[PDB]
């Protein structure tokens, strides 16, 4: 009752969240970077860290 | 040893020998040209760290 | 008669108004000239103070000083730079009694308290010969200081007084001095012996300034420790300030622990004011003092933490605001302010009306309309107030366009009823004094518009019927234009949340079904289709982001370098250099023109230059050293020696600006010798170029300065004898040796700041000389440097530390696409700074506006790219902030560290880093190198750090930096000498003139002999000799089959080479001199005596005007889609075959 099982989905959730934190800092700096009026939500986020 | 891909081994001791003999030859030339002293002070510092 | 009486009372205020720009300076000049007594101007801030510091001297003649404020922040961690302290107390020494003079102090200083005067009148002595003081007065002042009368002085704390002669042996120095008072005056300063009593030196003013503003000795130390144990608590720490001072040594900010070094209350500097002093005010105190005090307190409890270095309450280190406004009722005070007070006694408004709209523009046909329509209708005198002397001539022909004559006067009172005068000074703004109808007009009163231009917005003018007038009955699937992006297919209205605001929007589908939801509110951006092709309408893709277009696949090696470099090096090592001739007294008279004295290392560098110049060998000397160490006058003495031997000195720099300073330097130094010195760049007109470069062949210009324009394959020096090249680490290799290609045994001297790794290694390997310099003549500063992580409050406090010093900040970002955003990102981070934008890609007039307004302190912080690297003046700039020092070359890191400084002020330099594990390892090595070395003389070893992290580049190629697995230097030397004796083996013509006599056959096609076909560069070299010296197709084919015999097949670069040589044969056979070709076509340029059938060439022109146009008499532009280079070769081949079939 003090040790719990975290199975497959929960660890994949945590790894996906770590990747999400990296890409949100990246897209945060990209969004704080200007020229938003010609921007898209595809060049701003990058699929490499996920 | 060649790494079979066109280059050589890493072999860090040859790297350190190359570095030390570079500093030694450079300092020898520097004393040959009779530089003002404050240059050759920190070059002797650099050779000692090498 | 003057205009207004003055405040002469204990605490009266005198209100003065109607004051526009820069009028206050001449007003207080009037004040000083009318009041027998001191004038202390209180400034609202450093900047205005410093600005007023050159304003007031423009208008009057009295001695004017600042008080040197401590440069630091309140409770900072920095020493105030003892030299400044030495200036500070010195003024503070004479501040108790100074009869006439103007002192500008700011509220930052005036709220600060100072030393209790006991230490100053005891433990210090400045004394000048023109001080009318008696014998027993100084005797009892030494007694009050505590000194002992010994009539044969030897000890610290002694003085003598016998008859008229007085002697003194101080705390400060180890020597006594004889005074010899006469007629209640001092009449000798005789440095006499400790025992032998005869004079060493006759002085006028003795300067025994204490090493600190505070007592430093032992009794001070235990007094301080008594105070600290009374106030704070002592912890066992070997860095705590109590133990630190207890060891005798000092930390940085120790002075901000002021009062513990006296154990007295501290005077508010009002004690140092003279008897009837006149305080004059500017702007107001009632504002700035408040927010300064608020900043002071906010900083105090911001650092009212940290038992490591605790602080005193600010009530001791400063007055309080109410305390100020109490002591400001102790002095007769003047308040100048920029509006109209109505009416009362002790109050006057003086007519100082601001100037009318006088401005220039190139848009109007006659630019000086406002001035030309103002001056005839201005009944009074007109003054022109140019800052600079040469800028005076910038006004001289300018008002000559309106035919109006400036006379140079000195004094503002020199005005007549109506006359036009120029004034050399330091003003910034003009006005009209309607009391006497006088008008002062600054230079900056001409260019009021620092304005940009707008663009785009086309369909916002298209209010036509296609806009649909916001019908709101539009159907689904309607192709609809939205003017920022293009046409989409309208797919209904949809509600969406937007951060606590629900809304209704028009969903619109563009290409790749990307939705766009404009609000229903701004429905007017949305227009119905106009093309009538509603079922054939296109679709725009949103965003238009086509960066992907940066992929890959560009080739290289269109032209080999290695053979040609070996050729020029062999040609240099074959012939002999020029043995120059040296004249003792003629060179000495040139040395006399130097108004300075050489530092000894500089002298022996100059001596090594001359004692290599005068030799049969060829000079090749690196004169490496730090910037500002006196490099140029070495080149002066070199050139003079060169130019008297009539050898046509050539100067090369890599920018227009450095050429511009060099033109001044050369012309001003060579002000007495029959030498003509000129420059060339893109700034020179072609009609000036076409005579300068032509005259170079004639050669009465002996010294020529310029950019790459010299190396443009047309400049022909009649007798080249000296190459001087400045700011080395540019120029590739080709531009570096392209000049030496002209003359094999020319002498080369290369100045630099930090040499590139290739020329460093080649110099250190005995190929070129090296002469290092150090020891700058003026004691310059090692501007403390830091490498810290990015931090919003760190950069803020850096900006604040600079701006409350008063100078300006170079803040460099080096990305032009987002520098506009980074401007406001910095601007609301520091709301009280003034930020303008400058980069190299503006419209080349706003840039100069920004830099000149910067030069006139109109704003504080400049956001910039590396345009500032071109090395501009303005030493008031004193802080570099490189925002992303991750991606910046280490040599120009040192160069940018050289940009700040240039002053007795302590400059600063913060190098912002990203997070350390994020960056490249090479960046970490660079930053550790720059954090290791912060000195003077460290520029060179920093270049030894530039080398050996990147690899010194290949000795026989381009690419100055790189490992590259090059040719070994021993093998390099062997190949070199093999080329040498094979060259001098039978007097073989240099390959370079085989370039010149060859017809221009450029075709933008890779034509060379590749290294795999021939490894030996001598063999490839002699093959190049044999092909370009071959004059028959028979010999070309024999060489070709010999190549085939030696190495198997013939590759395409070899084949193309050989057929271009074939083409050169008939080009020189007909007279086809200049042939350029490309993908698009090219230019055939014939000789003046050409073998062109003229009527048949006209027949070509009239059968295909699209592929034959004579644009010029022998210039034939042919336009051909030469997609395949084989088709290009056969096209030109069959074309000249046609032309030889029509040859006459
Ligand atoms: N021997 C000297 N004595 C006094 N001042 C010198 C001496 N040599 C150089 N200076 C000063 O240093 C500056 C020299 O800089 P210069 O050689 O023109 O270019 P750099 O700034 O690259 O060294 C000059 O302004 C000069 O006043």
């Amino acid at each position: 009752g003090n040790r719990r099982i975290r199975s497959v989905g929960e660890m994949a959730e945590n790894q996906f969240r770590v990747g999400l934190v990296r890409v949100e800092r990246a897209v945060k700096e990209r969004l704080s970077l200007g020229d938003l009026d010609t921007l898209m939500p595809q060049d701003m986020i990058n699929a490499k860290p996920i | 040893v060649p790494l079979d891909g066109g280059r050589f081994a890493t072999s860090d001791l040859n790297d350190l020998y190359r570095r030390v003999i570079n500093r030694n030859n450079r300092l020898k030339r520097l004393l040959d040209l009779a530089a003002p002293d404050i240059i050759v002070r920190n070059e002797k510092r650099m050779l000692q760290e090498a | 008669q003057y205009r207004y009486t003055l405040p002469v009372k204990a605490g009266e205020q005198r209100l003065l108004g109607e004051l526009t720009g820069a009028a206050c300076a001449t007003l207080v000049a009037e004040i000083a000239e009318r009041h027998a007594g001191p004038v202390v101007l209180i400034a609202p801030d450093m900047q205005n103070a410093l600005r007023l510091h050159d304003e007031i001297s423009q208008f009057t003649d009295q001695m004017v000083m600042n008080l040197a404020d401590w440069e630091t922040l309140p409770y900072d961690s920095f020493s105030p730079h003892q030299d400044i302290i030495s200036s500070r107390l010195s003024t503070l020494y004479q501040l108790p009694t100074m009869q006439r003079g103007v002192l500008i102090v700011p509220v930052n200083t005036l709220m600060q308290r100072v030393c209790p005067h006991s230490f100053l009148h005891g433990h210090a002595l400045v004394m000048k010969k023109g001080q009318r003081l008696s014998r027993d007065a100084l005797r009892t002042q030494l007694d009050s200081a505590g000194y002992r009368h010994v009539d044969q002085v030897m000890e610290h704390g002694e003085y003598a007084t016998r008859g008229a002669l007085l002697d003194l042996f101080p705390m400060g120095s180890e020597l006594p001095y004889r005074l010899d008072f006469f007629d209640d005056e001092i009449d000798s300063l005789r440095v006499f012996d400790v025992d032998s009593q005869r004079t060493l030196e006759e002085v006028e003013a003795i300067n025994l300034l204490p090493a600190h503003e505070f007592p430093t000795d032992k009794a001070a130390i235990e007094l301080f420790r008594s105070q600290w144990r009374d106030t704070f608590e002592v912890k066992r720490d070997p860095e705590h300030i109590y133990q630190q001072v207890s060891k005798g040594t000092l930390p940085a900010g120790i002075e901000y622990w002021q009062p513990l070094f006296f154990s007295e209350p501290l005077p508010p500097l009002f004690s140092y004011f003279p008897a009837n002093t006149l305080l004059v005010n500017t702007g107001d105190l009632e504002t700035s003092a408040e927010r300064f005090q608020a900043d002071t307190l906010a900083r105090f409890e911001n650092r009212g933490v940290d038992p490591m270095r605790p602080l005193l309450p600010p009530q001791s280190l400063w007055l309080r605001v109410d305390e100020l406004f109490s002591e400001l009722k102790n002095w007769p005070r003047v308040q100048l302010k920029t509006e109209h007070l109505p009416t009362k006694a002790a109050n006057a408004n003086l007519g100082f009306q601001k100037l009318p709209d006088l401005a220039v523009q190139a848009q109007q046909k006659a630019p000086l309309d406002a001035l030309r329509k103002f001056l005839e209708t201005f009944d009074g005198p007109v003054v022109f107030s140019v800052e600079s002397e040469g800028r005076r001539e910038a006004l001289g022909e300018l008002l000559a366009r309106i035919k109006i004559a400036p006379q140079r006067i000195m004094r503002l009172d020199e005005a007549s009823d109506r006359g036009r005068y120029l004034m050399i000074g330091a003003a910034e703004h003009g006005f009209v004094d309607t009391v006497r109808n006088l008008a002062l007009i600054c230079e900056s009163d001409l260019l009021g518009e620092r304005v940009a231009r707008r663009r785009q917005d086309s369909r916002r003018t298209i209010n036509p019927d296609t806009l649909i007038r916001n019908l709101a009955e539009l159907h689904i699937g309607q192709p609809v234009v939205h003017l920022e992006h293009g046409v989409g297919r309208y797919a209904g209205m949809t509600t969406l949340e937007a951060g606590g605001i629900t809304g209704e929007y028009l969903m619109l589908t563009y290409a790749n079904d990307a939705k766009l939801y404009v609000p229903v509110s701004s429905l007017h951006l949305i227009s119905r289709y106009a093309g009538g092709a509603e079922e054939n309408a296109p679709l725009h893709k949103l965003g238009g982001d086509a960066w992907s277009r940066a992929r890959q696949k560009a080739a290289e090696k269109v032209r080999d370098v290695a053979a040609e470099l070996l050729d020029i090096y062999a040609q240099r090592a074959a012939k002999e250099g020029f043995a120059f001739k040296h004249d003792r007294e003629q060179y000495q008279l040139f040395c006399d023109s130097f108004p300075f004295e050489t530092t000894p290392d500089q002298a022996q560098a100059i001596n090594a230059v001359l004692s290599d110049m005068c030799q049969p060998l060829a000079m090749d000397r690196l004169v490496c050293g730090d910037v500002g160490f006196g490099k140029t006058e070495v080149a002066m003495r070199a050139a003079f020696l060169a130019v008297d031997n009539h050898k046509q000195v050539a100067v090369l720099v890599p920018t227009t600006l450095l050429a511009q300073q060099h033109y001044d330097n050369f012309r001003d130094r060579f002000a007495n010798w029959p030498v003509r010195i000129e420059m060339i760049s893109r700034f020179r007109s072609a009609k000036e170029q076409t005579q300068i470069l032509a005259e170079v062949a004639e050669g009465k210009i002996d010294i020529l300065i310029g950019t790459h324009k010299l190396l443009q394959s047309d400049v022909k020096f009649k007798d080249l004898g000296l190459l001087i090249v400045d700011e080395e680490h540019r120029f590739g290799v080709r531009h570096k040796e392209r000049i030496k290609a002209m003359r094999a045994n020319v002498d080369i001297l290369t100045l630099t700041a930090t040499p590139i790794p290739r020329t460093l290694n080649m110099a250190m390997s005995g190929m070129r000389d090296l002469s290092i310099i150090a020891t700058p003549p003026a004691r310059r500063l090692a501007v403390k440097t830091f490498v810290r992580e990015y931090d919003s409050m760190v950069v803020r406090e850096a900006i604040l530390r600079e701006i409350l010093r008063g100078g300006q900040v170079y803040y460099l970002y080096n990305d032009v696409e987002n520098i506009q955003k980074a401007a406001e990102r910095l601007a609301e981070l520091v709301p009280e700074a003034r930020i303008a934008i400058g980069h190299g890609q503006m419209r080349e007039r706003e840039l100069e506006r920004v830099m000149n307004d910067f030069h006139h302190q109109r704003f504080n912080v400049l956001v910039c790219t590396t345009i500032i690297e071109t090395g501009i003046d303005i030493p008031t700039a004193n802080t570099i902030i490189i925002e992303r020092a991750d991606h910046f070359g280490l040599a120009q890191l040192h160069q940018l560290r050289g940009r700040v400084g240039r002053s007795h002020h302590q400059a600063y330099a913060w190098l912002l880093t990203p997070h350390p594990k994020a960056m490249t390892t090479d960046a970490q090595k660079r930053l550790e190198a720059i954090a290791s070395l912060e000195d003077l003389g460290a520029g060179f070893a920093l270049a030894t750090h530039d080398l050996e992290i990147r690899g010194a580049g290949e000795l026989l190629g381009e690419e100055q930096s790189g490992s590259m697995e090059t040719i070994g230097f021993s093998l390099y030397m062997e190949l070199l000498e093999n080329a040498v004796d094979a060259l001098k083996a039978g007097r073989e013509p240099s390959l370079e003139d085989l370039t010149s006599q060859q017809t221009e056959v450029e075709l933008r096609m890779p034509s060379l002999l590749p290294d795999d076909f021939i490894p030996d560069v001598n063999t490839r070299l002699s093959f190049y000799k044999r092909i370009a010296s071959a004059k028959t197709e028979n010999e070309l084919e024999e060489i070709k089959v010999e190549l085939i015999d030696r190495f198997g097949l013939l590759p395409d670069p070899a084949r193309t080479l050989l057929d271009i040589a074939r083409l050169r044969q008939q080009a020189q056979k007909l007279g086809i001199r200049k042939l350029e070709g490309n993908e698009k076509g090219g230019v055939i340029e014939f000789a003046e005596k050409n073998h062109v059938n003229p009527a048949w060439l006209i027949g070509l022109l009239q059968k295909q005007p699209q592929h034959y146009r004579l644009d010029g008499p022998t210039r034939l532009k042919f336009i051909q889609d030469l997609s395949e280079r084989k088709t290009r070769i056969e096209w030109v081949r069959q074309f000249m075959r046609e032309l030889e079939e029509n040859a006459i």
